[PDB]
């Protein structure tokens, strides 16, 4: 992977979980299950 | 149908409304956070959450209904933006 891990860590640390980070293909159903997961978290 | 409510705290519902707001509008700048329109957004979120809370039959279905709503709102935002390109 090409994003330096320190930058990756900086971005991920500072991004709300509910915000999308990119638009990689995945079915509607998989995204909804992911969203269910994001809501369940503490 | 409504027994699961006993386990759901107001503290939980509040965290969920918060996640619902972030899902609609992830990282507002200070000006946006201060805008009256941000209140409109928050009220809409609380409205959706309350709707799902009062129509789900289990905690699992409650999360699922919220997720479906989020999917649908985000899809609406993405489409509107693409339509202007
Ligand atoms: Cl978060
Ligand atoms: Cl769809
Ligand atoms: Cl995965
Ligand atoms: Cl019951
Ligand atoms: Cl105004
Ligand atoms: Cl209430
Ligand atoms: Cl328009």
């Amino acid at each position: 992977n090409i994003l330096p891990s320190d930058i990756m860590d900086f971005v991920l640390k500072n991004t709300p979980s509910m915000q999308a980070l990119g638009e990689s293909p995945e079915s509607k159903e998989k995204r909804i299950k992911e969203l269910e997961l994001l809501l369940m978290s503490t | 149908r409504k027994g699961w409510h006993e386990h759901v705290t107001q503290d939980l519902r509040s965290h969920l409304v918060h996640k619902l707001v972030q899902a609609i509008f992830p990282t507002p700048d200070p000006a946006a956070l201060k805008d009256r329109r941000m209140e409109n957004l928050v009220a809409y979120a609380k409205k959706v959450e309350g709707d799902m809370y009062e129509s789900a039959n289990s905690r699992d279905e409650y999360y699922h209904l919220l997720a479906e709503k989020i999917y649908k709102i985000q899809k609406e935002l993405e489409e509107k933006r693409r339509s202007r390109l």
